[PDB]
């Protein structure tokens, strides 16, 4: 869970193995100053069925969109860190973990719509459609 | 202790951890080294990833 | 780079500047491109 909260609230993984049920595939070298697959909401980012723990499948959708929202924010030049961050555990049929999973996505989503709608309006895009 | 089993247990990893360590570190020093012993941090691996990160620091300093 | 800047503003371009401003969890990323960004603007 700590390299999970390493995922979660900044979008680079700060642990210097692969471990994870996120892997990140290198599209690096295909999609650079311009995107002609969308390789963020494709595959670069996936989930690996044989790393679920069997407890957080539940949550493996939800696991996995959360930092995918959190590396375009943190690449272009946007100071993001945690909000806050509190220890979950597996717990016999109890959940720590979901509570920490339903407010780290909202925090995710919020922070990219937020910035987008500012800087790199999509609104003028839209409207000069 | 069971033949001092548990006795042994904490020393016994930091003596082969550190016995490699030497001999694999010969040869190699700044940099080189300090990714020398980076390089056992590397499939997650709690139990020797705990052992070796403290002395990494100072290592890399 | 910073460090070639910085030389280059020592010993040719004078008006030297001393003290230009395992992990630390992204503190390379924060003051590499501080130090860069002083060095060369002033240069």
């Amino acid at each position: 869970f700590e390299v999970l909260e390493k995922w979660i609230y900044r979008g680079i993984i700060h642990d210097p193995y692969s471990e994870f049920m996120v892997e990140e595939h290198e599209l690096r070298k295909e999609r650079i100053q311009e995107d002609y697959n969308d390789k963020y909401w494709d595959q670069r980012y996936t989930i690996v069925q044989q790393q679920i723990p069997s407890f957080l499948q539940k949550m493996a959708d939800k696991i996995l969109s959360t930092g995918k929202y959190l590396n375009v924010v943190r690449e272009c030049g946007h100071d993001v860190t945690c909000p806050v961050a509190k220890e979950i555990i597996y717990t016999l049929k109890e959940r720590a973990y979901v509570e920490q999973i339903e407010k780290a996505f909202n925090y995710a989503s919020k922070v990219l719509l937020d910035f987008l709608m500012e800087e790199k309006e999509l609104v003028a895009h839209l409207r000069s459609i | 202790l069971r033949r001092l089993l548990v006795w042994t247990y904490d020393p016994k990893i930091r003596l082969k951890t550190l016995a490699a360590l030497v001999d694999h570190c010969q040869g190699r020093k700044g940099g080189e080294l300090a990714s020398a012993v980076h390089a056992y941090t590397k499939t997650g691996d709690p139990y020797m990833r705990s052992l070796v990160q403290h002395i990494l620091s100072l290592v890399s300093h | 780079l910073i460090g070639k800047s910085i030389n280059f503003l020592h010993q040719v371009c004078h008006d030297q500047t001393p003290t230009t401003k395992t992990d630390l969890e992204n503190a390379f990323q924060g003051k590499i491109d501080a130090a860069y960004f002083e060095t060369s603007k002033y240069l």
